[PDB]
């Protein structure tokens, strides 16, 4: 009756049998080891810097115990749940003759929040001048409470890297811009083997490990703000935005969902208001539709007209390329701000080309409006050339949006009160020395054919994951991915719980913007990024 | 040199209602709004300023004005009168405004 | 122009009826999205219960 | 000697008795599981419609026979061995009827008569207590193969006595159902370590074409949400519809974004030929809808109805309340769009658009099915004059302004095509499809029934993946619905979708889709709906 | 006449008539070729897809 | 007859005793099947009663000989 | 995965011992991160006696049993009987 796990009626090989003496042959032409190859040499696993403005005491390199310092093993352990045993290194230093400098390599235990101080060398500190030529190895012992470990456990031994006295360059003091790299590769000790098959295709409980957040091309990336393309990467201060922002416990302070569809409202209209408010249909909050944008006017404005922008405060209308000169844009219009969205104005008795919406969050007090620093069923705008008269002129109107009607803005996203919010806004500061950033897209404008910039916090496919799935990270770590370039100039960026990026430099500058990305581990939120530019 | 986006306009009565002036090739401009309907007439603006008549529910700019709401009574005709400081250089656009009661 | 409009109320003045001599009669049971708007409403219901945890 | 200077600087070094006391609380006891039980492979349908000839399993040797090692194979170049097998057919002692097998040798490929069984060839029965189990041999010319060398010692498996189902002549799906369990042989062992990252998107598996939800499904033609499936006997589209090769007589990319284009024109015209900015093909403006005009038209106006003697239709049921909705507007027919327009000039608002692929005849359009720079066609009102305006532009699509059809991409001879269109028709007992979706109209609040030939996610996927399959099969995907009616769908190479049921009815279609394994084209796809 | 008609818009006034109800219809779903067409398209894309690689 | 059929019939000396067929299948594209005989006259020959509509792009096989005084095999729809 | 398989026409009933696989050398009560077992199908059933609206006949009884070296540990005083 039962059929066990390895239960059948061996009939065989049919027409011939799975010989002996065949096997072995291939294998004497190959050679062998016990079944296993990885744990004879020393993969390579990452590269980081060592710049002349990291003083002593400070921190590069804090990855924990875990198959991630093997990629041979980070492969594997997608079919084992668990794990057990140390780990072999070498590291090592690309360096000049003329840079010295000294740097160490410790093993702290768990258990730790480690400091970018000194006090860490008291412990046993490994040493690796610059001018050394050989490379070092040592281990990495498992050092744990429990029987094992888990994929989803992160509180173990790890490595660190320490500046045991800080890099010289004796000639270019001026730039201050020097290099000395630093390689780190990995052999498993024999002590090392999994345990516990996962079933295929299942999951964690306490989740996943964050490996496709991001994209592996500029190609596949758009904003969680507008559609358009990457281009460039911007530093702030502060960073903030709540419409598709996504946090690891799969919440929001937002109204909206990581798309990018036509919205669909419905008018109610009459007496040629032309200045509707718009109820949803579809939705995630009530009142509030999907999709809808995160951004208010500036200031209160009264829609009657149509365009207008003009050089300066004494001067002309510009209407042609004749208008850089300006520097001073002024946009003197009808209204401002909006964001614009094409339409299709389906109403019973409107028998004309449906007309253009812009659209965006504002109260109507009357005919005018004024600016919603906060978003409601009441506070949703329009502006449509609807073809209507006395009589209400009900419709369903079918929005989806392309540009933006204010001129001589700055990007968008900067102008915190002008940015939409429920009740919350998601916000950050610098951390640990790094800083925030957000994700510069394109977007296109009204009269001018130019584009503005817009400022965004997330990409979409590292919105879309984390609405659906239930990754992991502790809120003092970040998700280390490593972005390049076209050129071999490159960096990292580290993503927090909330979703906001951080980045460990002040600066980019341009880049051979055909970039790629690579997961990279799980760094502290204290430490700084890698950053190899220039 | 000056023109407008619309000539003409329809508008209820209570309702906005926005009134262009695109003027060009001026240093220092000058500007003037006057009604006109039948022989009625009255300056609306004056030196790039409003009146103290209808302050309350208009507005302007130099590439128009645009009036917070509107009565039966704005039915009619206006105008922009340009000049440059200096009674150099000139030009003009007139405006029909009927309001659809 | 009344006998027609006996065919509008086609089921209520049949269950309207039932009920009153004097009947148990339970129409309003029924299983299937074969109306357009129960599925479309399932649409945005699976889609919501999705993001939102 | 591996380069280096170890240093005992380190403190602890523990003892090596954890590691048994791991293996104390894990069972471990073994380097390698999978070389000691079997592991699911796919499944199939030995429905009563096959006979005496038929094949029901057929894969050449490697890896790909067990998802453990495909999952190294990516760590190697080399393989060398047997690998085992097992079958269970369901029925306990139920349905009658036998299968063969075959060892072939390599270098040949097996075709779908008798006349290999005039070859060493064993038998089992569906009336079974234990199952079977086959030890594929390897055989070669060389010492070992490369995770390319194809030409192996392939299996094969062959109806020999039809089946008998004693009482379901069409209650169940087949009932005749039996899995493919494998296992590597003892001499099964790989050589040559690698660096992932070199040589690979050889074996990638067909497990993301579909999502496990159905809320966020798509068409390849319209962006909105799928409602219900429809069959059909053939099948046809162009645009999206990328194939097992990254290919697409498309135009088009597997996404739905705006459309920029630029038209210029004078004499203060509106219809205008559009060039391309954005293309992937040159002169098309990459997202371009797929389907012309009826007729020939002269584009001037606006929207009408006349309800087949002259009287309008505004009354809400009016468009229900009338025999045919004859559209006697000059602009029927096309497609929609948002239509923002830049240009220097116009201090005015930017009307919608109306777009489709047509010729001109200086000023009236005619449908031609072919497409390049100047099929293109718009028709905007542009706010012009005189003056040959550049007028750039951006187009997102909405509707089709087209009202008393249903004539959305069941006219073959109506859809845009490059040169070819990519057909299919039933194979086996399967049928093809079309996923079904909903588009809006132009004046009226009504929308109207949309075709597709795959679902967006799993055409993007095509795009820029090597999901391996050879042609004669599918991929298997297990749909159910929310009441228990499940179905099955397989995806030919070309990126078409078949089914193995004659009708659907409706379905709660609030459903998931799990990947089931690979399977023979000429198979009927189960399903026992309600 | 006008009746008469009626017979030809049969199959296209129902689903327009049933569309416009709140009721989902699939009608298109044939999967046989019997109108000699769709048998005769089968013909000739075979035929074209055999000399065709 | 078919005319390939009709071909290779006036070259090739083909077997068959003057009571039996030369059995072929025949596989519609909706999985159905039926079969057909051929005896030495040439007449094509078949066992069911119907067959009616069918999914024509089909393909053929063979299966043997078979003793022409037997109902052939069939399976429709 | 290694699966075991057992069929409708099972005779004497199936036990299925689970083990207590774990990295900690006793659990809590609260502990959730255990050994966990499953059924699932693996061969649509057979039966031409019952109907698409009724669905009398396969119930899957299950019952359990401590097993030899089930232990609890750390005795308690009542209060705490946290009653949860
Ligand atoms: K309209
Ligand atoms: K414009």
């Amino acid at each position: 009756s039962i059929t066990a796990p390895e239960q059948g009626t061996p009939v065989g090989g049919v027409i011939a049998e799975p010989s002996a003496q065949m096997s072995a042959a291939a294998d004497m032409a190959t050679g062998k080891s016990v079944d296993s190859e990885w744990e004879a040499f020393f993969s390579f696993h990452t590269s980081v810097n060592w710049s002349t403005s990291e003083t002593q005491g400070k921190i590069l390199f804090k990855q924990s115990l875990g198959p991630l310092l093997n990629p041979y093993l980070e492969h594997l352990a997608k079919l084992y749940v668990a794990w057990s045993g140390s780990i072999d290194v070498r590291f090592s230093i690309s360096g000049s003759g003329v840079f010295g400098g000294k740097l160490a390599a410790i093993v702290v235990p768990p258990g730790v929040d480690p400091v970018q101080s000194t006090s860490m060398l008291q412990y046993p500190h490994v040493l690796f001048d610059a001018r050394q030529v050989e490379p070092v190895i040592f281990s990495i012992p498992d050092l744990r409470s429990t029987l094992y470990h888990l994929m989803s456990d992160t509180d173990t031994t790890s490595l660190v890297i320490m500046v045991y006295n800080d890099l010289i360059n004796p000639y270019a003091n001026d730039s201050n811009s020097s290099g000395c790299i630093v390689t780190v590769e990995t052999k498993p000790g024999a002590d090392f083997k999994f345990h516990l098959l996962k079933p295929p295709g299942s999951m964690l409980t306490h989740g996943s490990v964050p490996s496709d957040l991001i994209p592996k091309s500029s190609s596949l990336w758009i904003g969680n703000r507008h559609w358009t393309d990457i281009t460039d990467f911007v530093i702030r201060p502060f960073v903030f935005q709540a419409n598709r922002h996504f946090d690891f416990n799969q919440e929001t302070a937002g109204w909206s969902t990581p798309r990018y569809r036509p919205i669909t409202i419905t008018i109610s209209e009459k007496n040629g208001a032309k200045l509707g408010i718009g109820v949803a249909t579809d939705y995630i909050v009530p009142g509030i539709p999907d999709g809808w944008p995160d951004t208010t006017i500036p200031e209160k404005l009264t829609p009657a007209g149509d365009y207008a922008i003009t050089n300066k405060s004494g001067n002309d209308i510009t209407t042609a390329a004749g208008y850089d000169g300006a520097d001073v844009i002024v946009n003197n219009t009808n209204f401002k701000g909006m964001y614009i969205c094409g339409s299709l104005q389906r109403a019973w008795g409107d028998k004309k080309i449906s007309n253009t919406a812009f659209i965006t969050t504002a109260t109507k007090v009357d005919n005018a409006i004024e600016p919603s620093n906060v978003i409601d069923m009441t506070k949703i705008a329009v502006y449509q050339d609807t073809h209507v008269g006395k009589e209400v002129q009900t419709s369903d109107d079918t929005l989806s949006l392309l540009g933006y009607t204010g001129i001589g803005e700055q990007a968008i996203g900067s102008d915190r009160d002008r940015v939409v919010r429920i009740s919350v806004l998601p916000e950050t500061g610098a951390r640990g020395g790094n800083h925030p950033i957000f994700y510069k897209n394109s977007i296109k404008l009204g009269y001018v054919i130019r584009s503005i910039d817009v400022f965004n916090s997330q990409i979409l496919h590292t919105s879309r994951q984390l609405s659906l799935n239930h990754y992991l990270l502790p809120p003092d770590s970040f998700a280390v991915y490593r972005i390049i370039d076209s050129n071999g100039s490159w960096f990292d960026i580290g993503i927090d719980s909330d979703g906001f990026s951080f980045v460990g430099v002040s600066s980019i500058g341009k880049l051979e913007f055909p970039l790629t990305a690579s997961y990279m581990g799980i760094q502290l939120a204290k430490i700084r990024l890698a950053s190899n530019i220039r | 040199a000056v023109y407008t986006s619309e000539p003409d306009v329809r508008v209820p009565e209570d309702k906005p209602a926005k009134l262009s002036c695109s003027y060009s090739g001026f240093s220092n401009p000058r500007v003037e709004w006057k009604f006109a309907h039948g022989d009625i007439t009255s300056l609306v603006c004056y030196k790039n300023k409003i009146t103290a008549s209808y302050a309350d529910r208009v507005t302007f700019s130099h590439s128009g004005i645009t009036f917070h709401s509107v009565t039966r009574k704005d039915t009619g005709t206006y105008t922009c009168m340009v000049s440059d400081d200096g009674g150099n250089t000139y030009g003009e656009v007139s405006v029909q405004l009927t309001v659809l009661v | 122009n009344k006998i027609l409009e006996q065919r509008v109320q086609g089921p209520i003045q049949s269950v309207r009826l039932a009920r009153a001599a004097g009947f148990r009669v339970d129409p309003y049971s029924y299983t299937d999205q074969n109306f357009y708007d129960d599925q479309l409403n399932a649409i945005r219901l699976s889609y919501r219960n999705l993001f939102k945890n």
